[PDB]
RNA sequence: CCGAUAACGAACGAGACUCUGGCAUGCUAACUAGUUACGCGACCCCCGAGCGGUCGGCGUCCCCCAACUUCUUAGAGGGACAAGUGGCGUUCAGCCACCCGAGAUUGAGCAAUAACAGGUCUGUGAUGCCCUUAGAUGUCCGGGGCUGCACGCGCGCUACACUGACUGGCUCAGCGUGUGCCUACCCUACGCCGGCAGGCGCGGGUAACCCGUUGAACCCCAUUCGUGAUGGGGAUCGGGGAUUGCAAUUAUUCCCCAUGAACGAGGAAUUCCCAGUAAGUGCGGGUCAUAAGCUUGCGUUGAUUAAGUCCCUGCCCUUUGUACACACCGCC
């Protein structure tokens, strides 16, 4: 998972963008669920412009 | 202060008092005359327009919620 | 004789109640919704309607015919819309038909007594939020 | 033997007092004697220049 | 001397015209007028015995202001406040039959006629009578 | 000239002490035909001072659920009350109202958060604005208390309250509470 | 005319099996009788042709019994059939109206009818619970504590 | 009160003055038209705030040595 | 934010942003919106007014056979920025008052890093694991109950009255909705019967066209009641009539006639709130075959108090002490 996320983030930044963030949540490693966030570049969260600036999947 | 058992119909002992002193003071209103004469108040309202018909008491307001009368001009 | 095209239609709005004062040249006459100014529903607040003609005299209204239509709001908002319409139509009439020196010396009389006769009230209402029964009041919460 | 009721005029506003702001503390001067001046505390909103009554001669004055 | 019902108090006008209909015995009064209530929301019977005349006067004055209004429009106008007992109060309309019979009787004197579309309006005869009655109440109010 | 309710001009009234002339608005500049004006007086501090006192009383006369927006009923109540006091006294109602305000304003009060002896521990003189506000509020509350359950009406209760406060009788609720507040403040000076 | 009280004015009146107050208006004084309601009074007086503006005690002796028989015999004076109480009678089908302790014993007659047939409503009435299906979770505790 | 500007409007105002000082004066209505062509400002509510701080700075730059 | 500054160069959040409200007699426009004027009428007024008054009566996109967009609708734009003056300020960032202005602080949405063993596997054909799977925890049908009542608490609705109740007249709003893929079920004008809920026949409307000029409530004006648990209150309960459905009993709801109970402003305590605000009065929508004492957006009438504070309850930053780090509901 951690290698794949780094590869995906590298591909996204190489395609050309101001920033990207990926969040993976679930039963990683042990039974206790843990969430991993890999964020880089500029990344807004608030206001109207986020709708036509970020793509959420 | 338990009950007031006011008068719904005049007896002579109240009507004679009505004839002389009711048209003798400025602020004559149904509530004031009711508390002065121990009358019901609907009777006061009726007698007040009877005194208006007699014409010795003037009206000022004629309102649905506050009717106000007065004595005649003297001096 | 029959000089035409001397008339204005000036609106007055107050709390969603808008009133248009059709000011027309003619005999001194005032009517709203086809009804005389005195022959009107709010006998208690009749003085507010009489206020502009009281402060300006029927002499300034001699060549003035006013027909006011209202199609919105409540009752007292309707009153305020009507009186603001009368005042605004009169000042517009004096502005665009005679000298604005006269228009100014009639404007200042209104503005020195009641500025609402010339400027509408910005307040209308406020949105009610989903936190309580009112715009700002909240539902009574308890802890036990 | 009884002190008569007198009036004093506010000069300048100092600030609030009473650990809630429920009373404002202001400096006042006597209209009877302009040179005569004290500082008092008053409840309710006060702006400068207004004149307020005073039943008592001198009550309290503290440096916060 | 032009007198219009809109130029005087309507509340005095309805009394004035109710007096006219009271003295002019042409109203087709049904037999249950002493029993029913004017509205579903109204708890108590009317106090005045001439309430039918008053309703006829009021609806004549309303048809003067605007025509074409049917019985549904009449009962919507004459609706009021239902206290709903312990439930929060609401709005309710009046009795349809009372307004229907008042309107029907208004054809009897031939001052209200049905329209080409829905509802009924005033005849020119009624338009004459309304302002004719308005003239005397205006004269009384002035003097 | 203004003829409030068509009569009772504000030209003939005066304020006996200069401590209240700045706030009472019975002057010709603050003279109004009718005590009903949406003046937005609550939008800023000290803006209610220039508001007419009659309008202030009209606003403050509605309380306790039943009356919270019935301004027209309040205006008719004030009109009838002023007519009644004019009948009972023979002079201008506005002067009676102003005198009632002056004789009802409590010149001192008391307030503390520390451990008070009886009610409040430190006595403090009030502002003139608080004087006027408490006078109007006390008059309204006294009229309402008098008329809570009895045959008398609001206009007449307001009338007797104003007359008692204007003359000074120690019988009006407003002046009674005024004397009580002054006595407690005097005890806890 | 706001005249004086007549000498033959009764401050209370004995009607049927109860008493009313002559000090109040007639149309609400007669409502003191069990079974006689406000609308029922305001229709029987209109059909019995009296003046509403007068009080109770100055009704004449013949007028009292005239009102009594008017209320007691509503069918034969154009009172609408839908204005009564015991309409479409549970026992004898007659559209009658009862305005006395006859109403009380008729109500008890229906109550014991329900008890004898041991219906749901009868059992609920006998136990003192609610009968119309309203919730008893948080109300009706005054009758117990 | 509550009318303190942010670096977003402060940085832009300083830059445009020292790039276009010969085209600016002490009139806000003039400057707000000046800022239109020299900068693509996405917001009407921003261009006038940008111009307003310029006039505040233009008063001071004509008097003394401002940091710009 | 200015400033200093072992920091520099940055980024997120706040802000900036989007929606609404507030001025736009400026523009574009309008028979699914109107306004003025004209011509017919209809009535009043006629002594005589005669451009007298009213008309939500009829016409002027019945295609040549009036103009206009103010009022109505919605786009493009503008307008407000501490812009100007005076005062305070390191005269820096900024603060106060005031003129002119519609507005000199309109409300919302969005909303960082990180975390909670906070809630939902009863939203999903989101799902691991476990359970069951034919006498089933699948699935259908009949019935019951989820409402059940010695008792306690929470959110609410109506009340205690006269600033009222009732009766009659007068009279003004805005959100938003209306006939169906399955899916049956719309919003209602008018006319007649009945008192009523309702019934019948005719329409309009898939919609600024019809309901609907949304003739609402409160409020306003007149009448009666008259301080009496009373004409305040309408709880419980008897009987009768309709509506919904296959089905109303444990009353779906609604109408009418019956009784009028506790309640006379409610402790110890406690909630929310600064202007169109609270509060009174509402209207729609949601659930709906029938349904609102609930909730949600919008209207109407409309305040007293205050432009401060750490006193209680909490929060933010710095310093400080720590034997706490499951973090003071700690440890001991
Ligand atoms: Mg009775
Ligand atoms: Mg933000």
């Amino acid at each position: 998972v951690r290698r794949a996320c780094y590869g995906v983030l590298r591909f996204i930044m190489e395609s050309g963008a101001k920033g990207c963030e990926v969040v993976v949540s679930g039963k990683l490693r042990g039974q206790r669920a843990k969430s991993m966030k890999f964020v880089d570049g500029l990344m807004i969260h608030s206001g109207d412009p986020v709708n036509y600036y970020v793509d959420t999947a | 202060r338990d009950k007031l058992n006011n008068l719904v119909l005049f007896d002579k002992a109240t009507y004679d008092k009505l004839c002389k002193e009711v048209p003798n003071y400025k602020l004559i209103t149904p509530a004031v005359v009711s508390e002065r004469l121990k009358i019901r108040g609907s009777l006061a309202r009726a007698a007040l327009q009877e005194l208006l018909s007699k014409g010795l008491i003037k009206l000022v307001s004629k309102h649905r919620a506050q009717v106000i009368y007065t004595r005649n001009t003297k001096g | 004789s029959k000089g035409p095209l001397q008339s204005v239609q000036v609106f007055g709005r107050k709390k969603t109640a808008t009133a248009v004062a059709h000011c027309k040249r003619g005999n001194g006459l005032i009517k709203v919704n086809g009804r005389p100014l005195e022959m009107i529903e709010p006998r208690t607040l009749q003085y507010k309607l009489l206020e502009p003609v009281l402060l300006l005299g029927k002499e300034r209204f001699a060549g003035v015919d006013i027909r006011v239509r209202v199609k919105g709001g409540g009752h007292v908002a309707q009153i305020y819309a009507i009186r603001q319409s009368i005042s605004k139509a009169l000042v517009a009439y004096y502005q665009k038909y005679v000298d604005e020196a006269s228009k100014k010396e009639i404007k200042d009389i209104l503005i020195q007594y009641d500025r609402t006769l010339l400027v509408a009230d910005p307040r209308r209402c406020e949105s009610k939020k989903f936190g309580g029964p009112g715009a700002r009041a909240r539902y009574q919460k308890s802890y036990r | 033997r009884v002190q008569p009721i007198k009036l004093a005029r506010v000069t300048k506003v100092l600030g609030r007092t009473g650990s809630q702001g429920q009373c404002t503390q202001v400096r006042v001067e006597f209209m009877d004697d302009t040179s005569r001046s004290i500082i008092r505390n008053v409840k309710g909103p006060v702006r400068e220049g207004d004149v307020l009554t005073l039943l008592e001669s001198e009550r309290e004055a503290r440096r916060l | 001397p032009g007198v219009t019902v809109k130029d005087v108090n309507q509340q005095e006008f309805v009394r004035a015209l109710a007096a006219f209909l009271k003295k002019s015995g042409k109203l087709k009064v049904p037999e249950w007028v002493d029993t029913v209530k004017l509205a579903k929301h109204k708890e108590l019977a009317p106090y005045d015995e001439n309430w039918f005349y008053t309703r006829a006067a009021s609806t004549a004055r309303h048809l003067y202001l605007r025509g074409g209004a049917g019985v549904g429009s009449m009962t919507k106008i004459y609706g009021g406040r239902q206290r709903n007992g312990v439930m929060p109060s609401h709005f309710s309309r009046g009795s349809k039959s009372v307004a229907r019979r008042v309107l029907q009787a208004l054809e009897g004197l031939k001052m209200v006629e049905k329209d080409q579309d829905g509802g009924r309006k005033l005849t020119p005869q009624g338009q004459r009578d309304l302002d004719r009655i308005a003239g005397q109440v205006a004269a009384a109010n002035k003097k | 000239d203004i003829k409030l309710f068509g009569k009772w001009s504000t030209d003939d009234v005066q304020i006996n002490d200069i401590s209240l002339q700045d706030y009472i608005a019975v002057k010709e500049k603050y003279a109004k035909y009718l005590p009903h004006s949406a003046g937005r007086y609550a939008a800023k501090r000290f803006r209610k001072a220039q508001c007419p006192i009659v309008e202030r009383l009209t606003n403050s006369m509605m309380m306790h659920g039943r009356n919270n927006g019935k301004k027209l009923m309040t205006v008719r109540i004030v009109k009838h009350a002023f007519e009644i006091i004019h009948l009972l006294t023979g002079e201008n109602p506005l002067q009676v109202l102003v005198n009632a305000i002056i004789n009802s304003g409590p010149r001192e009060d008391s307030t503390r958060i520390g451990r008070a002896g009886t009610v409040r521990r430190q006595a403090v003189d009030v502002s003139p604005l608080r004087r006027v506000n408490q006078a109007i509020w006390l008059l309204c509350t006294g009229a309402r208390e008098a008329a809570f359950r009895n045959i008398k009406t609001i206009a007449e209760c307001l009338a007797d309250e104003l007359i008692n406060a204007a003359k000074g009788s120690s019988n009006s609720y407003a002046i009674k509470k005024k004397d009580e507040l002054e006595r407690v403040a005097k005890s806890n000076r | 005319m706001s005249l004086v009280i007549p000498e033959k004015f009764q401050h209370i009146l004995r009607v049927l099996n109860t008493n009313i107050d002559g000090r109040r208006k007639i149309a609400f004084a007669i409502t003191a009788i069990k079974g006689v309601g406000r609308r029922y009074a305001h229709v029987v007086l209109r059909k019995a042709d009296i003046d509403l503006t007068k009080r109770a005690g100055e009704l004449t002796e013949d007028e009292v019994e005239r009102v009594i028989t008017i209320m007691q015999n509503p069918r034969q004076y154009k009172i609408p059939d839908w204005f009564l109480n015991r309409q479409k009678d549970v026992k004898d089908g007659k559209y009658s109206q009862v305005l006395a302790n006859g109403l009380d014993n008729k109500l008890r007659e229906d109550l014991e009818r329900l008890k004898k047939i041991r219906a749901h409503r009868g059992l609920r009435h006998f136990w003192g619970l609610r009968v119309r299906g309203q919730h008893t979770k948080t109300t009706g505790r005054r009758g117990r504590t | 009160m509550g009318r303190v500007r942010t670096k977003t409007v402060k940085k832009a105002a300083r830059v445009i003055i020292e790039k276009y000082y010969t085209r600016l004066g002490n009139d806000f209505h003039t400057n707000k038209r000046v800022c239109e062509e020299i900068a693509i400002i996405p917001s009407k509510k921003l261009r006038n705030k940008i111009a307003g701080y310029v006039t505040h700075l233009m008063k001071r730059i004509q008097r003394g040595p401002v940091r710009g």
